[PDB]
């Protein structure tokens, strides 16, 4: 079959668009009238209430759109609409850090149909967003360079359409957890993949498989950088009891959405925060996630860590390959920025059973108390771990040590001859004391 | 090497220069096989017109003159070898 | 199904290894005894007659193999064996330019079966070559860095196996025209693709489609750089009559091989020469091949042109993306090096009909006479073209002009006020005269 529509050309239901086995059923896109792709403009000059553009140069030349700036499109996905607060957050945060054309892309007409259907209309949504870039470029002069398109679920793919049709000349496409079903598999010419723009950075926050653990996210790589925060499959902050997830602190819409697709939705959560924390999302090459939690690959490689989210575009080793995966850990709520530090402590005092626990102090501020080991504490053993501090201490000046949960009346004492802290930077800071302390007491070590 | 057809590309097989597009049917020795080759260029070796119709070194591109041996020994042993040169 | 063999692990006939639609039939690899992968060593210390290694460290530590050098594997493909002269050429040329471990890889046992079969055993051939790198690395110390694996047809894919199994740590994989059938399509985990090594540069010398014009080569991109010499589909020097192709100047084996898969085989031809001509294979970004021949994209971009073949590895813009295609033109025989120059001539004299023709002279040497235009010659029109000189003239000192094929007894005269030559470098050299000449006469212009 084929349909052709005014601005958007023709639309074959031929393989690999359908018929192919991960995408069996033969179905077409909807009229570009039903999708009803709308372009909701937001600028620094107008957060809070949107303008609305169609591809008509006069419209965008009589609007708060500014072509001496830079443009970011935000495409929602299935069962969603381009108004939904998450799309506006990203524009807000962006406006804090940046002066920008923040076009939310509504296609709520197209998105509320059947899944297979919706996954089908995205070609239209793609083709609309693609056409818009076109008129910008040719009519207005606005180079597809200055465009960055971000899309979530089905939307990431839409961006892949827009990217494809644009001969891959848009600067960046970001994939906040791309939709797996009928897209994972499927040639370059269906899904997002690094070909659709000059740089395609994907955040995988709900991979691992639709069967039988109900993940709407993509295992598959796609794009250049491929971050799997929290290892990709199980976002922390999403195993809450029903009541706590629904009645969540951002209102009872957000908690239901998180009740429905928590892990899946976290992708634009993490994206949103990373706008504001430029350093809070560093990612780590590793042969696995397990190997990462197994504390076997820190600090950051000599080139850098990619920042997951808004700043992946500044990684140096960026386009320099395809399907580079990286691991970081993120918070459980809605500042998600973390900062990995490795701490090794060497014990004084005498054999006691219990937990050690260190807290970092630095010119920026100081950290919670992160555990480091727990078991038979006993002198001269060096013990280590790395932990995801929710405070970036900066350049360390001191640390402290504290232990607990075995005292006879004896009142044993345990201590730390040396603790060395390694930032993800690579720096190692050395801290020494010959003191011991008894349990629940804060020994400060100083730089030796 | 048989050829027997007209307007041959370089590297094709030829009994004679009349067949080659280049109109030089070259071959490196007396026992080797004649394949079409390109007219020599300025400053590269050449032969002046042979009656044998087959060259050890080609005639030069237009505008050039093969400047070397034009003796008798040469004309029969097909070795009137010259370098190409302008006028 | 699954088989498992001593050194090489297990071998599933599961998708996407078979069953998937571009690779339907379910078939396994052969015993690692039938393939009979052999490693034919050649070194500067021993061109002309090979040593033979198996993965056994003692064997390679009691051999002319030298781990203070650098290693290049050459894998043949279907219907071929690792002795065939083409594999030795590449070692010879390499030895001229370079001191190296030039391991030809024979798997002639595996390669002479059915096509689908052979395309299946390559996992073994891959797994052998992969294992060899392994023992080098771990037993011997020889980093998978220093390895460069080159493979032709099926062999390129084999190198992709070796690359895959090595977690993509080998420095370079080169794809002399990868085999299309049951590999083009097929996920990253079947074909060569940029993931299989730190740099994957492919030369496409027989793309365009098995149906119905009988190409064994890959349209698909693959690898970082993607050269399509002569536009990819129709190698010049392969449309000869039957007699001239078979009785070709390298003997009547080579002409039969070129009689069978001429275009396909040219890939290792071009590779072989490029070893010796470090500058004779510059490639050009363009939106097409037609657009290139249409003389619409010269000289080289400010970064450089990739050299196709042995020196693609020194391009700066190298890993900095994926599926960068480039076009160059090559010779028709067995020095294939060319050097593109653009020449524009402006005519004096008066209206005549005929061809213009320019020849370049430079501190290195001088060029043939390349046409530039042909038609109504007439004064003050500037005409241009670019042509693939088979001589690199170097830095130009002069040029000459010559025209032909319309003289009345009139003896008209035509000339060139100025000719400017632009090297692929980017330089423009200017040459001027106020002379005219009559047909078949060489006017030299000098630098104005
Ligand atoms: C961006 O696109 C081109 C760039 O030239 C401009 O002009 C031509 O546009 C067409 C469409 O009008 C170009 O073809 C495109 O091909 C892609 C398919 O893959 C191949 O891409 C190249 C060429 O084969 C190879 O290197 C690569 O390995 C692949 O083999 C797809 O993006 C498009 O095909 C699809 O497009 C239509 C309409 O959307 C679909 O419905 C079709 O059925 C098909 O699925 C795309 O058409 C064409 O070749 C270009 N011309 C030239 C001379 O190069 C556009 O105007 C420009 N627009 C922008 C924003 O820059
Ligand atoms: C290469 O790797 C390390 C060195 O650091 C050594 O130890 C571990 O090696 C294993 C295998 O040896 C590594 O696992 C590999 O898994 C890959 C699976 O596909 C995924 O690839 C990564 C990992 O999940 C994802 O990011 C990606 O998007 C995919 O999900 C495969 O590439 C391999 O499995 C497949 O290939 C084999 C290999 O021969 C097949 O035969 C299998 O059946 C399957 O199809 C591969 O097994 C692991 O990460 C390493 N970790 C660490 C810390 O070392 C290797 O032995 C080493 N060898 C060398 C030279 O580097
Ligand atoms: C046609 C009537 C409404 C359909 C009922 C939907 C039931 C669950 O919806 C929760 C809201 O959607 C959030 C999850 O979206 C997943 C896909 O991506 C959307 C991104 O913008
Ligand atoms: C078509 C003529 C009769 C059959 C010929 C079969 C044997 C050809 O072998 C001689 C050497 O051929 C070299 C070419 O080998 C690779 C061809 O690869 C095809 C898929 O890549
Ligand atoms: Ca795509
Ligand atoms: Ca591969």
């Amino acid at each position: 079959s084929e349909v052709c529509f005014p601005r958007l050309g023709c639309f074959s239901d031929d393989a690999p668009w359908a018929g192919i086995v991960q995408r069996p059923l033969k179905i077409l896109p909807w009229s570009p009238k039903d999708v009803d792709t709308r372009f909701l403009l937001y600028t620094n000059q107008n957060q809070n209430n949107y303008q609305e553009l169609v591809a008509d140069p006069s419209t965008i030349t009589n609007s708060n759109f500014r072509m001496d700036r830079k443009t970011r499109f935000i495409i929602h996905g299935f069962i969603d609409k381009g108004e939904e607060d998450w799309l506006s957050n990203i524009c807000k945060n962006l406006f804090k850090v940046e002066s920008v054309n923040c076009i939310c892309v509504d296609w709520k007409g197209g998105s509320r149909t059947g899944y297979t259907q919706a996954s089908q209309n995205i070609r239209i949504v793609g083709a609309e967003v693609a056409y818009f870039v076109e008129v910008l470029k040719s009519s207005l002069g606005y180079s597809p360079s200055n465009v960055h398109v971000i899309g979530h679920s089905l939307g990431s793919h839409a961006a892949g359409e827009a990217g494809r049709r644009t001969n891959g000349t848009i600067e960046r496409i970001t994939g906040l957890d791309p939709a797996e079903p009928c897209f994972q598999g499927t040639p370059e010419l269906v899904r997002l993949d690094p070909s659709d723009a000059k740089f395609v950075d994907v955040i995988h926050t709900d991979a691992a498989p639709i069967i039988p653990n109900l993940g709407f996210g993509m295992s598959q790589t796609v794009g250049h950088l491929d971050f799997f925060p929290n290892g990709g499959k199980q976002m922390p902050g999403c195993q809450k009891n029903i009541l706590s997830q629904i009645v969540d602190i951002d209102g009872i819409w957000e908690g239901t959405r998180d009740f429905v697709a928590c892990n899946h939705l976290r992708s634009y959560k993490y994206y949103a925060d990373s706008i504001l924390n430029p350093d809070g999302f560093a990612g780590f090459p590793c042969d696995s996630y397990n190997v990462f939690t197994a504390n076997k690959c820190f600090p950051c490689p000599s080139e850098g860590c990619p920042q997951m989210g808004h700043y992946a575009d500044r990684f140096p080793g960026k386009t320099n390959g395809v399907s580079q995966v990286f691991y970081l850990n993120t918070g459980d709520a809605s500042n998600f920025a973390r900062w990995r530090y490795k701490v090794s402590v060497t014990l004084s005092g005498k054999k006691v059973t219990g937990h050690i626990l260190v807290s970092l102090f630095g010119n920026e501020g100081n950290s919670r108390q992160y555990e480091i080991y727990k078991g038979t504490l006993q002198p001269d053993n060096t013990h280590s771990d790395e932990f995801d501090s929710d405070v970036e201490v900066g350049d360390l000046q001191k640390v402290k040590f504290i232990w607990y949960n075995v005292i006879n009346p004896t009142l044993p004492r345990v201590g730390a001859s040396k603790i060395t802290v390694e930032r993800n930077d690579g720096k190692v800071y050395d801290f020494c004391s010959q003191e011991t302390v008894r349990e629940e007491v804060l020994l400060t070590l100083n730089p030796c | 090497p048989r050829g027997i057809i007209i307007n041959l590309d370089e590297g094709e097989l030829c009994l004679n220069s009349a067949q080659c597009k280049s109109n030089c049917c070259q071959h490196d020795t007396i026992l080797s096989l004649s394949r079409c080759a390109l007219k020599a260029r300025e400053n590269s070796e050449c032969s002046a017109f042979t009656l044998y119709g087959v060259y050890y070194k080609c005639p030069c591109e237009r505008g050039l003159t093969c400047e070397g041996d034009k003796s008798l020994v040469g004309s029969i042993t097909n070795t009137n070898f010259g370098i190409c040169h302008n006028v």
